[PDB]
Formats: structure tokens, sequence, C-alpha cells
């Protein structure tokens, strides 16, 4: 979407192995904020978003 | 913004109590051959609250 109506995806009811992301090396930039992007293997969450 | 202030982001282990360490070398944050060089998961291991 346009930047003005960004589009949110619900992420539920799966496992969330963040490593094809740690070796995603197209990616521009990988920021992150409060957490370590490493860390994010060991974690869980009721509702995550993208 | 004071970028003088410094702490470490990561590091490879816990430090025991009163531990001191001072070592700046470059922190592999995953797969990548990083060889003292920084990029993709490959970084200068301080950060600063500026």
């Amino acid at each position: 979407a346009s930047v003005y109506a960004w589009n949110r995806k619900r992420i539920s009811n799966c496992v969330a192995d963040y490593s094809v992301l740690y070796n995603s090396a197209s990616f521009s930039t990988f920021k992150c904020y409060g957490v370590s992007p490493t860390k994010l293997n060991d974690l869980c969450f009721t509702n995550v978003y993208a | 913004g004071n970028y003088n202030y410094l702490y470490r982001l990561f590091r490879k282990s816990n430090l025991k109590p009163f531990e001191r360490d001072i070592s700046t070398e470059i922190y592999q944050a995953g797969s990548t051959p990083c060889n003292g060089v920084k990029g993709f998961n490959c970084y200068f291991p301080l950060q600063s609250y500026g």
C-alpha cells in the first residue's frame, strides 16, 4: 500500500523462525529497537504484526 | 546529541560481577565471516545514547 494507508499482516498460531530474516542479506536494512534481532528465535508472543 | 557516552550493545557471554571489558573487536552477529570489517551481521560492539 501507499504509506498514508500502511498495510498490516496479523501473525498468529504459527512458529516464527526469524533465522531466514537474520540471513536475508538483500535487506538494505534490518534495524531493531527494544530487542536484539538474534534473540527473537528464543521468544514467544500473543500477537505479532508486520 | 552528546555521543561521548557509550554502552556495549551485545557480547558473546554475560559479564561476571565487577568484570571490566574494554575490548572493541567487531561482533559477528550471524553466519557472515566479518574479518574485522563493518557490514551485514558485522558490528562495532559499542553504542551511544547521544
